[PDB]
Order: structure tokens, then C-alpha cells, then sequence
């Protein structure tokens, strides 16, 4: 029931091992091991058959075969209902007492969800057959008084260690485009007309490791970038992008909100493959994808969506609702102060956030024939309660970086309060 | 006695627990003998082919009624039976003495009871093959052995008996 | 060669485990385990085949298939020539010496006998394949001088612990009748005409736990009662006797002797099933089986055949030969003193036994509208040598209970010596 | 970086060593749970049927080129694959605590590299199924676990990586 | 010598005992190498298919005569051969040294002898496959080994030889 | 590269166990065993297939099937490419560190050679699949710096203990003759005409254990005798030689050199079978094989080829090149001093050897109606450097025995230097 700081799409969540049904529905058996004796229960795989458990909220789309396909994209699981993996338990009873050995079949719980705007619209649970659980304890007394006990509720209980590993997968209904050649310092990609019919992903790699600015020529629509998990250090070609059809993706930064005018600043390594998801462009005018390697401390924004703020030439509150980054991650805002530029002319501002807490950093963006450069103007250790005002040169451009420290809500609200 | 339950009137399916051994079947699988610090091991495989259920139906509760009602609340032994499971026991014989151990199958006792006035009116019984249990005894050609070691005259549980129920509907 | 205190019929005797043939005919092999090394011999059941050994004195009737059927009735053995049960032996040799590990196949010896009047007229021995025997010892010297030794006699030797468990089975050639409804406090069963052609068993259960008097309306023929082993606490119906086709029977009390005019007094539990064996009634007059729950200390005779003594109105010895109960069990005798009843009128008697020894108890049987009642008149700690006389009221009825303490002969002889 | 080799110009076949585990396949085979001094055992059989190679070809080096060139200098995994080989791991759970171990396949990493100016220009990769590896962790329903214990995001070697080469000819 | 028996004139069937190893077949099954405290295990299955008897008939005693006469008094190896039996040996290599062990089949030696004047005139020999035996030796590339460790030139018994007879009739 | 003191023919040499190929071509796998954990690698023979390695210098004759046939004659190996023999390794890691477990397949190296006059003209190497090798050590560091290392040379390395067991086999292209009846004290065998076409072997056994003189009636051609390994104490018939078709032969003594006029003196045991190899007699005159049991200390020459020396009636050196016996073995020379016999008449001699070193013994051969008799005249502890002269009675016969103590060359040169 917690917040999921991820963009719209499909995710496979490994919710842990040791899952089993109630009422001993997965009990293999119990051995009474007398003192100075050893007992053992074995799953020898004399038959490789296993029985997975499946549960879906939408049988039509999220069918078992479909869910299995997702699990394959996420963790690359090959075998779903067979196993050659053996598991056995051995226990010796002490000289003084008798031991009870119970063994149960278990499952790893994989959750498939269709996450849309901070909400789960579809969901399936796939219980992958696991390698069992064994409980040993002092043998109960054959005379222990029998207690009428009502059966528990039908369901699952978790027996293994706490685990919750989220893995995003390429949405199988959105096509994949590919920039064959490693992108140089500058590059422009023309978004195919297919973008009019549905979102797509653009697979690529950079020739040189560094920080990059990526965006559409009008900072619209917003872009999202992912890393192809496990893509690093495999097949490689200096003059060509070797594909691994890796459908497992790690969200770096980006947003889904329609009016989030912005561009991305991320750190890219040449030995890895990345995916940029371009939303559906419902227009007849060809859009573009511009890539540019950045030199300089613009890298301070490394892995962040820089939201360009609009409608500033007014007084009072200036709210901007955006999907909140996860605790520890960034989200930036770019401000070009209303008015013309002459050092002296300024305007008073008070930066603040509303849903989530974080650490702010105010930068003064500057230009040079050697790229950009940020000058730290001030830092904020409390944005949710900031009241300290700051005067900014009119006609100048500032970038405010927020590091989330508390994820209370799906959206993080930024307030660029204007005092004058 | 054994028919006094504190349950409303109706039909229930009860899990009497794992660990049940059957009457006089004690030595059907055979016994093992060893000595002088040797380790003895006996095991098995309750392959569907062998390990078969024991039904004791009544008028109100026939075999099918018993099965479906049990596999509905508790472990589905019909499916599980297709997957071979093994178990073994080992024990070291004493330095200068002989050891004898024999094996027998254990079961899970399931019951279908008809309750009326906090008393069981009818009772069906099912024994689903579980795993196994071994009994040991040290000996020599001179020792006389308590014959209860070799023979069990009334079904019983080697663990603590249970009573986990669920009222049947329809 | 000892006495078998059981009624005529079939019995399966488990004579123990560890049986094997002479001359190493069942030797699997020997391992020479050098010091600081471990050796192991295994029966992995890569093949489930086993080879039972059979021996019969009457191949026509006591055929192997027949014997196997009996073994099934007695112990419920399912598999006779197959096994999935593994057995393995492991032994580590010390650092100072070498160990010799010998492993042999073994068998459990089941004896099937047709027991008739203290005699075995038919017999078969079924050797059920068992789980082996392993002998470890200090490795013999490779130089040990060879000794010419003649082969032993063909046969079996017992290697396992002493065991002799007797189990009686329903005679398969005698039909089974069934009293469907749990018998109430009083009940009369009409013996079908089939009884003219051969003995039968009557399967039943009592609605109320207690002591019961059971007999034919003329105390003839004698009846025998058994318990259906393992019948308790299985399927049950208050208004109906649930059958388990249990052919394993435990002799409670009863006799075969033709002229043993008598009735039975036994303790019956409602949660169990019982069998009464009615002998062959070679007559055209319908016989009956009367059941009656008894209240009162008549229960002192609990599980006993009460033999009615006849031809008492004479002087001297009055012998009564009956099949002896086992050590610890009872056998009773009922006496109605010759002459009419008037307190004072008495007759001198000396109770004694001749073949087996036991403890006697003399009761005075009395009537009440609340059932019967026994009054202890005297006790005897030595019946085989008793000389103490006792005066009994003429026309009165006494019951003498004998508890066998020494089983020297198949029959126990009771002597109701009359002194006057 | 990872492309700087001290080799003359040409094509080489390299044995990167045994002991490689693949990205995010950590728990594909499942995990095992035990407690209170019980011994837990997990094993497998890399039967050709299951254990299948992972090819990552390039333009200059296709699957066949990779195979033949590897099986020519190093272990012929295609032949070996016809003979079943097993491996197991066992660990005893602590006295009053729970133990969790999960298994995953290990591999031998082979590479086909195109060298030019002491730098790798092209690189093909092959992962031949080797044996297996298990990770354990003690736990209770209260402990939070480092998620790196369960997930490996980038292929790596659990042993020391290697670089045993042989210049390819023709 | 070896032909002097204290038996009346006639034909006898003799059980020379279990534990016989055959000439020069020492290393036919192969050897095993291990080190530094590792435990090494070797075993087998004398499945009828493999383990086959060795007959050495004479004029008076042909193969059949030998078999029938042996299986009549002693263990019927022809029947027993249909049921697979296994055996293993294990040994731990020394802390900082190498261990070598090799396995070989053992047999039961049966003889059919023609006696005349307390002396054997004719002798047939049968070797029935029994189980197995292993020899170990610690070593290093520097040690020279007694070659008798690897080679047995004359059939012999690793246990004490026996002479259990029974005069044949007809 | 050392000297092989054996006669021409075929030999199978067991060159040891633990052979494996370079570059891990036989590596089964490596397990990383974490502390307080146990690891195991198993060859369960779920498939009985094994893959032998073969290498020959003459594919036409020394084909794999042929080599396998030889290996069968030598060691009686039955299975060449299948095994039911299991091998498994188990290792527990200490509490303080991690262990690395490497397991490799291995082979026993059997070498088949066609040995002709101190030279190997044909050769094949058969690598019999063995039971593996396991290396455990402290787990290497995952961070250990990677070292570019060039692949080793294609080939084999020996991992097992040092072993070199030579076994000769009957040359399969030379026929076997058989003397059915145990030879008595004297016996003459007529060599069949087949001897004109190729050498043959004559299989036989002596009725009485003792020393024997064996030769052709003209001490030409030279004879070679072998023992049929494992032939002792198997099937036996006092009146007949029981055959075991044993093709494994142990060289006792004998030579191949054409002009080695000689006879053999060897110790033969009746419980064993022997083979005498008669060279190809390219003549139309029937040759013979004479056997004679010798009584007396002629047995001092036990197992030795007695070379008759010719052309002695000259002065100076008298060289005789013969195939050298192995260290510890004998080779004798018979001398009949030139001139007529009269005690006083003598000639000075100096015995010496040239290639190999040894211990000499000079005997004076004498005749008796009780057989022969040797009288020790002198002994020599250094033949390669002897200068001590000795005077021998002319017309008398002496036998010089050499015990090789140093095998430097294939041939041992004997010099019967005449001083006068
Ligand atoms: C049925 C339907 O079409 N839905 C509309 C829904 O779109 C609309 O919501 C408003 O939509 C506008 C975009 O057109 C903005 O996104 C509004 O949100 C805010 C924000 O929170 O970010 C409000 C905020 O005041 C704005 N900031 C400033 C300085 O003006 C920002 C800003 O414009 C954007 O973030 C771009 O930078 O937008 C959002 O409420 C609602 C009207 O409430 O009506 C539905 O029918
Ligand atoms: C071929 C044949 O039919 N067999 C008979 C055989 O029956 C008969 O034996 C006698 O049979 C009578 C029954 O008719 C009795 O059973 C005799 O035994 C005794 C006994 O030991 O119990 C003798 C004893 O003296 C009797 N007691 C008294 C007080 O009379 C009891 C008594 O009658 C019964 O026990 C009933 O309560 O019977 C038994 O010897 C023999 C004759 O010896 O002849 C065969 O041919
Ligand atoms: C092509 C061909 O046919 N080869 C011949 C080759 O045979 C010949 O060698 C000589 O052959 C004679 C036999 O005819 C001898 O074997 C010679 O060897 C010696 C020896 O070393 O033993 C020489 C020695 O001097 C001889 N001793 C005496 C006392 O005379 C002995 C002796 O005769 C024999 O040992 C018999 O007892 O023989 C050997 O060199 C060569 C000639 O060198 O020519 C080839 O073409």
C-alpha cells in the first residue's frame, strides 16, 4: 500500500520466497524422528513436474501465458512447470528427545502489475514452484490434549525472508525503434510516423561515456529513459549496437504528465544500452529526439528531469505537480526570471514543496563557449517548510534541484512562490 | 467419549492430523538388522503406484463426497500423488550389540462427521498416505521383546492428534 | 512345541524377522573396508522385484496364493513380491584396523496353520522378503589357515529379535452373517438354515458398552466370540454397523467341544465390531442367539465361558474336560446343587483341577429385580492341589471361576468332587 | 577500460574463466528454507535438455564461428553435454534461527575478440553452462535484507576472472 | 601343496569364499584422485548386464555342471543377478597431500574338484561377481610406488580363503 | 627414453592414471563453496557413455579396435566406452574461509608398442576414461587482478601417481601350438612345418616342479620362454593342460639374435602354464624342442639363457653381443676350452663385459650319473673393469653367469679375453 515512484507501464515484482497455502495445503509430510536417529525428506525429481499457482484480475489480457512471458522478460525464468533441481532435508534427533520434522512445498511470489498514474489497473500473481521449507521442533506429545480448531482462511502466508524486487519490462504493445550507430556528441533522431498510433522505445548507446541532455525540440512531450539491465559487458561492436533483446528495464528518470515541458540530463556509459520511451505524438508534424553530450558541472543534475517553469510573471503561488522521484533521487526545475536582464533588476522568490520532503539546491545557469556552468546560489535542508526568500536577477535563468528525502505521495508539488 | 464435539448441528470435514499408523500393518515392509557400530538406513518412495488411500465410507458420506470435501479444504493428495517424494531414517547400531528397526507408512487422518446435539451421529474416515515411521530396538538372541513393539492393534497417531474442522455446505 | 490356547480355525503367526538360509544362500556380498575408509552396501530398488520363499504341507488347499490371501487377512500385507523400500548399510573402519562388512537378504517368517482340537493338521510357511542384515567385524587375516568345513544342512536360521505374534483370521470357508443394527440391551437372532451346512460367523456391535450374556436358548451348541482387530474408531453410524471387511480376529472366549453346555459373559465396547462363531447345527429346528446386557458384578466373570455342570447328583468325582484358557484368562463353571432349597440342606464339595494350575473363586449366584449378583464364598490359591471342602446349599446355584496360572496341557480338567 | 588488451592485431578466442553467474537470473530455480539445526540440501543435473548455452554474436563472429573456435581450444561442451553431471550444496541452519539458500547456474565465459591497436574493436560472448552456486542468509520475519543478496544486475564471476587466449587463424 | 585334501574319493563342490580379486584386472574400472581434506567416493552397480561370471571348466566338469552344482548348495547367482545391488567406498584425502584410490570387482570362488587318494585330480573353477574393493595410496609427483600396489599377477583373496564343501552325488 | 630389456614383440604399458588434457579441456566444473557449507560434484552414470581418447602411429594395423584388443589381452579390460562406476567428491568449507572445488575427467594411459630389436617401430596410445580428479584450495579473490595468459600447448599432463607397468601379449599374428599332456622329466616336441612361414608359441606345463633345460637339438635357433600371467591355480587336470586362452605373457628369459647358439635353464612350476616362442625356421629339415628336468645345482643358472661361445681357439678379444637381461637378472655363457683334456694343460682367460655392468660367477661344469654339477671357481664384483686373469683347464667346460647391475644399453657385450 506504499507509493510506487515509477512511470506508467508494466512491472514484475519478486515478492519473496517461502510462500505456501494455509491449512497445510502444501504439507509434504511429517517425520517423527526418535532420539539418536536421523530423519530425511526428499524431493528427488524422479518426475520433473511442478505445479505453479496463478491468479489474475484480467484473464483476457493478463493470462497465465502472458504473465509467464512477462516473468521471462523480467528475470529470464526458463522453466515454469518443471524442475530438475533437488532439495532434501536431514535432521538428527538428540539423545534426550524426539524431533518433529515437517516439510512443505513453497513458491516464489511474482507480481505482474499494469501501473498507470500512481495506480494499479491490472494485476496477476504467479507463484513459481520453489525448493521447500522444513520445520523441526521437539516432537509433540502423543497425549497432548486435542483442541477443536477451525480451519484458517483460504490463502497464502509468507515464510521466507523479506523481499520486494521491482523490475520493469518493455511494454510489449509498444514498438521498439533502434539507433544502430553509437550516438556521437550530438545527434538528432526523427521520430517515425508510427508514433502517431502509440508510444515507442528507442534503443541506443553512446559512443562516449558522459552526461547528456536529451529532449524533443520543444521540450514536449516529456521523455523517460531506461537502462537495459544486464546489457553491459556482453557482445559489443564499436561501429554498431549489438542487441540482446533485453526486455528488462531500469527506470533512470522521466515523466508521463502531458504538460511537463522538459529535457533530461543523465549520466550514460558506453558499455550499456538504454531505452528512451517517446509518448504517443498525436500530430502530423514530425517530432525529433535531440542528444547532446554536456561538459561541465551541468552533471550536478545527473539523472534528473529538468522541468521548465511557465507563467511566472504573476505574484504569489506557482505550483507544479510532477511524479515524485524516489527517496534519494532528483527532479529539477528551470526558471527564467520574468523581465529584462541588467544585474540590478531582481525579483523575490521562495522555493517550497508540498507533498514530499527533500533537500533543495539553487543554481544560476550560465553560458560559455565551453558549454554550461552552474553556480550554487544557496542550499535548502528543508523544502516542505522553507520560508527563506531569495532575490533572483530578472531575465536570468536558474535551476532548482530537489533530492527527495521523504516519499509521502505519488506526486511532488513544487511551489516557486513569487514575493516580488 | 470420542463422539462429543462442541459444534453446531451439521456436516464437517476434519483434519485429524498427520502421523497416523494403521492397525497391524507394523511389519508389512520388513525389518532391518545391524550391529557393532554400523549405520543402518531404510527409506522409500510413496509413488502413487504404491501408496494408496484407505476409505471407510458411511451412508451419508461416500468415497467421492469424502475426497472432494477433503481436497477442497486441505492438501489435494490426488494431485500431489503424481510427484514422487522420498524419506529415510538412519540409526547406528551399538558397539557390541544388535539393532533392529522396521518401517511402516504414516498417514493423515481425515474425517467427515455428522453432528447433532454436540455429538457425532455418523463418521466417515480417510487415511491419506503421508510418509513413514521407524521403530528400533537393541537385542540379542536371549532377549524377550514386548510384543506391542511389533504390533499395533488399534489405529493411532505417533504425533499429537488434531481436530481442525470446517463446516460443509450445500 | 508349546500349547496353543486357541479355538479351532486358521491362524497366521509372525515368527519373526531376520530369517535367512544356510550356507550363505542369501549373502549379497562382503566388503573389505581398510582403516580410515568407509564402506557401503545398498539395495536401491532399481528393480522392485523381490523373491519370496514358500513352503506348504498341502499344496492343493494351502497353495501360495491361498497363504498370501491369509497373510493379507491377518496383517493386511499388500505387496508380496515387490518392494520400493530401500535399505543401506554404512560402516567406517577405525584408524588402527580393517573391517569386514557382510550383508545378507532376509525374510519375515509367517506361519499359516489349520488348528484343530489342539492339533495342527495343515501348515504353510511364507517367507516375506525383508530389509536385510549386516554383520561387521574385524577383517579376518588373508593368511588365516583354511579349514576344510562341510556345508551345513539346507534350511533357515533366525537372525532377528525373538517374535511370535499370533493372529487369527475368519475361516474363509465359513460364511459371515451380519446384524445390521447395533444390538440394544436385549436381542434375539434367528440362525439361518445355512447353519445346517457349515459354521458361520455373526458380525455385530452393541449400542451400549457393558457386559453381556450371550448364548443359544438351550446353552447348546457352545459359542465362540472374537473381536475384529482394528475395527475401533473408524467409520461409524449410530443407527448402523459400518463394515470394514476386517478378517483379522482376536479370540475373546468360547469353546469348540460339542457337549459344553454353556453361555458367554464378556465385556463389549460399542466402538468395536465382534464376531460370534456359531458351529454347524445339524438339525431342522431353528436355533437362536440371545444377547442380554447384564448389570451387576456378574461382570466378575468378564470374558469367560460359563460351563453348566450336569450329572451332579452322584458321589465322588465329577470331571469336566474343556479347552484351557491361556495363562491369565478365565473359564467358569455353573453349579445348581442337587436337592430342594431350604437354607439348612447342604452338600459337601471339593473343587479341583487336573491338567493346568490356576486360581479359583467360588461365587453364590443370586437373583434380583435389578439383575444378578455374585457373593464371594471363598477363594483358592491352589486348585491343582486343593483338598479344602466346602458345604453348598442344595437347590442353590454357584459359579466357580478359574484363572489359569499354568498352561501345561491343551485341556483343563475341572473336578467338582462331591463329599456328600 | 575493459577493451584495452596487450595483444597484436587479430582475432582471438578467450577463456574468461569458470564461475560466471548471469544478470537477474538469481532466483529462477527457487529457494530453500530451514531452521533449528536442520541440514538443508539442494542440487541439480545440468542435463543437455536443460542447461543450454547463451550466445551473444557480433557481425564478424556468428554462433558457429564462436562454438567451433571455442571447442577447438577449450572444453568441447557440445560433447560433454551428453553426459549428466550433478552437484549439491548443504548447510546446517543455526540452532534457533532460520536459514535461506537459493541456487543458480554458473557458467564459463568465452569471448571472441577483434583486436586493433591494443584495443578490442568487436567482442562476441558465449556462456557455457557449468555447474551451480548457492547463497545463504540467516533470517527472521523481522530482518530487512540487502536486495543485492537477491539480485545481480550485471553479469559477474564469483571466482577470479581470467584471460586465457589463443590467436585465431585463417 | 594345493591339491592335498582330506576327503574321501569323489566329486565335491567347494565354496572357496567371497573376497577374490582377479589377476591383472586391478585398474580396469579406473582410479580416483583428490587432495587437501576432500572426501572421495567411488561406487558401482553389479547389474547382470555388466558383472558376468568367469568359468574355467575341465573335462569332467563343464560350465553347466559347475553352475547347477553351485547354485544347488550355495547362493543362486543367476537369480540374484536380476536384482541390482550397489556398493561404495569413501576416503578423505590428507590435509596437504594427494590421495589415489582405484576400484576393482571382488568375487566368490567356487570349485568343482575330483578327489582320489586325498589329492585333487581335476579342478574346475568359477568366479561369481560379488561386490568390489578399493585400494588407496597417498602420493605426490615425486614418490615412486611399489608396482604390486597397481598389479596383481595371481588370483587371490583379500579376505581369508575358505574350503566349505559338499560331496556331489549321481 | 630408457632401455627396454625385453624381446621383440608386442607390449601394453599402463603409463598411469590421472591423465587429462591441457587448457581445462577435461574440466567438469568448479564450485565456490562458502564457509560452513559443503559442496559436491557427481558423476552418477545416469548415462553409461564415456569417451576414450585414441592416438596411433599406424592407423592401418594399430587401429583403435586392434589396440583395444591388445588391451584386452594384457589387462582383460572389458568396457572401453561405457562405465557403471560412479565417482563423487565432497568438501566442507571451514568457518573462516571459502573453498574452490575443481573436478576434471581423467584417463589411464595405456601404451601399445611393437618392440623390435631395442626399437619401437609402431605405437598407439589409448586413454581409458577414468574416475576423475578433484582439486580443492582457498577460493581465489573475485577481485584478483586478471592476467593475460596464452593458452598452453595442446596435449596431456599426468596427474596421478607414477606408474609404468609393462605387460607383454602373445603376438596375435603368430600361431599357438599346444602340448596337451604335462611334460614328464624328458620330452621332445617336433616343430610343425608351419614354422617355415612364421614364428609360433608352444603352450605347455610340466608335471613336476623343478629346473629344466630347454633347447633345439643344435642349440639353434635361440628360444624365448614366457609365463602365462594368472594361469596358476585355476582349472586343472593332472592328465591334461587346461587352457585359459591367457594372452598375457611374462618374459622369463630368451633371445632373438639369430646366431645366439644356446639353451635355456629355467625354474618351472607345475601349477603354471608357459609359452616357448620358436622363431621362424626357414628350412625343410624338421626341427625339435627338447625338454629335460635337471637335478643338481645347475639350478644356479635358474632362469638364464646359456650362450655357447664359439671361435675360442685364437688369441685376444672374443666379443659376444647379446640382448641384455634387466638389472637383477642373469645371462650365461658356456665355454669349452680349446685343446685336449689333461688336468695340467691350461689357458689364461680374462672375463669382462662392455656395455652393461654386472656381477660375474665362474663355474666349472662337470658330469655325473646323477646329472650335472657346478663348482664355483671364482666370483667377480666388477665385470666392466675386470683385469684379473684366470687359468682354465683345456678341453674342460666352464659356465660364466652374469647378473646385470647396471642397464646402460640394450645389448650387453661379453668379452672372453684369451691371454694364452
Ligand atoms: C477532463 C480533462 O481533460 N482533464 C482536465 C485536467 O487536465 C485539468 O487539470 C489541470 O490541467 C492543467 C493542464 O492543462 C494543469 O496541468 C493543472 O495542473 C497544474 C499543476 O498542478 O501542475 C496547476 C498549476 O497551477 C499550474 N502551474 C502554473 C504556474 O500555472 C501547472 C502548470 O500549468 C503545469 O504543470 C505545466 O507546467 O498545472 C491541472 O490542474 C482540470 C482542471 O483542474 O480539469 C480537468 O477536466
Ligand atoms: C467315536 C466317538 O463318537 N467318540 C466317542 C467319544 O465321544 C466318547 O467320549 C466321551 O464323550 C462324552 C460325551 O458324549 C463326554 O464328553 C466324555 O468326557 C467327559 C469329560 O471329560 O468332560 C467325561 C466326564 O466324566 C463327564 N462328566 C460327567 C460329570 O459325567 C463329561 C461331561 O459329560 C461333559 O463334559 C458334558 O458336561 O464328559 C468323553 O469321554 C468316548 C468315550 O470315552 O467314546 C468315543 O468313541
Ligand atoms: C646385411 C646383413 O646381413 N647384416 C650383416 C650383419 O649380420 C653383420 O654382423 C655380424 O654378424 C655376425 C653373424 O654372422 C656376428 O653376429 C657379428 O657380431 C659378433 C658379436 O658381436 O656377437 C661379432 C663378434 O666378434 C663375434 N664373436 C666371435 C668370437 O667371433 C660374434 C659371434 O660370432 C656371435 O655372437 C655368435 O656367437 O658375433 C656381427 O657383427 C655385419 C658385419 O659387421 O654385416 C652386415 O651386413
Amino acid at each position: 500500500q506504499t507509493i510506487l515512484p515509477y512511470p506508467n507501464g508494466l512491472y514484475v515484482i519478486n515478492k519473496g520466497d517461502g510462500y505456501m497455502r494455509t491449512n497445510d495445503k502444501d504439507l509434504i509430510g511429517t517425520l517423527l524422528i526418535e532420539s539418536s536417529t536421523s530423519g530425511s525428506i526428499i524431493q528427488p525429481r524422479l518426475r520433473n513436474t511442478t505445479r505453479p499457482l496463478f491468479n489474475t484480475s484480467n484473464p483476457t489480457i493478463f493470462s497465465q501465458e502472458y504473465t509467464e512471458a512477462r516473468l521471462n522478460d523480467a528475470f529470464n525464468i526458463q522453466l515454469f512447470n518443471t524442475s530438475t533441481t533437488l532439495f532434501k532435508f536431514v535432521e538428527e534427533a538428540p539423545t534426550n528427545k524426539n524431533i518433529s520434522m515437517k516439510v512443505y512445498n513453497t513458491y516464489e511470489k511474482y507480481e505482474l502489475i499494469n501501473y498507470q498514474n500512481g495506480n494499479i489497473d491490472d494485476k496477476a500473481e504467479y507463484y513459481l514452484p520453489s525448493l521447500g521449507k522444513c520445520e523441526v521442533s521437539d516432537a509433540p506429545s502423543p497425549q497432548a490434549p486435542v483442541v477443536e480448531t477451525p480451519v484458517d482462511q483460504d490463502g497464502f502466508i509468507q515464510t521466507g525472508p523479506n523481499e520486494n524486487i521491482i523490475v520493469g519490462v518493455i511494454n510489449p504493445s509498444e514498438n521498439i525503434e533502434e539507433i544502430s550507430t553509437p550516438i556521437p556528441d550530438d545527434y538528432t533522431y526523427n521520430i517515425p510516423t508510427s508514433i502517431q498510433n502509440n508510444a515507442c522505445y528507442v534503443l541506443f548507446k553512446v559512443n562516449t561515456t558522459g552526461v547528456y541532455k536529451i529532449t524533443t525540440k520543444n521540450n514536449l512531450p516529456p521523455l523517460i529513459i531506461y537502462e537495459a539491465i544486464g546489457s553491459s559487458n556482453r557482445n559489443m561492436n564499436s561501429n554498431n549496437l549489438s542487441n540482446d533483446n533485453i526486455k528488462a528495464i531500469k527506470y533512470i528518470t522521466g515523466l508521463n504528465r502531458s504538460d511537463a515541458k522538459s529535457y533530461l540530463i543523465v549520466s550514460l556509459f558506453k558499455d550499456k544500452n538504454y531505452y528512451i520511451r517517446i509518448p504517443q505524438i498525436s500530430s502530423s508534424t514530425t517530432s525529433q529526439l535531440i542528444f547532446k553530450r554536456e561538459l561541465g558541472n551541468i552533471s550536478d543534475l545527473a539523472d534528473s528531469t529538468v522541468n521548465i517553469l511557465d507563467n511566472l510573471n504573476t505574484s504569489g503561488t506557482h505550483y507544479y505537480t510532477r511524479q515524485s522521484p524516489d527517496v534519494g533521487n532528483y527532479i529539477s526545475y528551470q526558471l527564467t526570471i520574468p523581465g529584462d536582464f541588467n544585474n540590478i533588476a531582481s525579483s523575490i522568490f521562495s522555493f517550497r514543496t508540498r507533498n514530499n520532503q527533500g533537500i533543495g539546491t539553487l543554481y544560476r545557469l550560465t553560458e560559455s563557449i565551453n558549454g554550461y556552468n552552474l553556480i550554487t546560489i544557496n542550499n535548502y535542508s528543508d523544502l516542505l517548510n522553507n520560508v527563506e526568500p531569495i532575490s533572483l536577477l530578472n531575465g536570468a535563468t536558474y535551476i532548482f534541484r530537489v533530492k527527495v528525502t521523504e516519499l509521502n505521495n505519488y506526486n511532488i508539488i513544487f511551489d516557486a512562490y513569487r514575493n516580488s | 467419549s470420542i463422539n462429543n464435539v462442541n459444534l453446531a448441528d451439521g456436516n464437517y470435514v476434519v483434519n485429524r492430523g498427520d502421523g497416523w499408523i494403521l492397525s497391524r500393518q507394523n511389519q508389512n515392509l520388513g525389518g532391518n538388522i545391524s550391529n557393532n557400530g554400523c549405520t543402518a538406513i531404510v527409506g522409500d518412495l510413496r509413488i502413487r503406484e504404491t501408496a494408496t488411500p484407505y476409505y471407510y465410507p458411511t451412508a451419508s458420506f461416500n468415497e467421492e463426497y469424502i475426497k472432494n470435501n477433503v481436497q477442497n479444504v486441505f492438501a489435494n493428495f490426488t494431485e500431489a500423488s503424481e510427484i514422487p517424494i522420498g524419506f529415510e531414517f538412519s540409526k547406528t547400531a551399538p558397539s557390541n550389540k544388535s539393532l533392529y528397526m522396521y518401517l511402516q507408512y504414516t498417514y493423515i487422518r481425515y474425517e467427515i462427521i455428522k453432528v447433532l446435539q454436540n455429538t457425532v451421529t455418523e463418521r466417515a474416515v480417510l487415511y491419506v498416505p503421508s510418509l513413514g515411521y521407524v521403530k528400533s530396538i537393541e537385542f540379542n538372541s536371549e532377549e524377550q521383546i514386548d510384543k506391542n513393539f511389533y504390533f499395533t492393534s488399534q489405529d493411532k497417531c505417533i504425533l499429537n492428534e488434531k481436530f481442525i474442522y470446517k463446516k460443509i455446505d450445500d
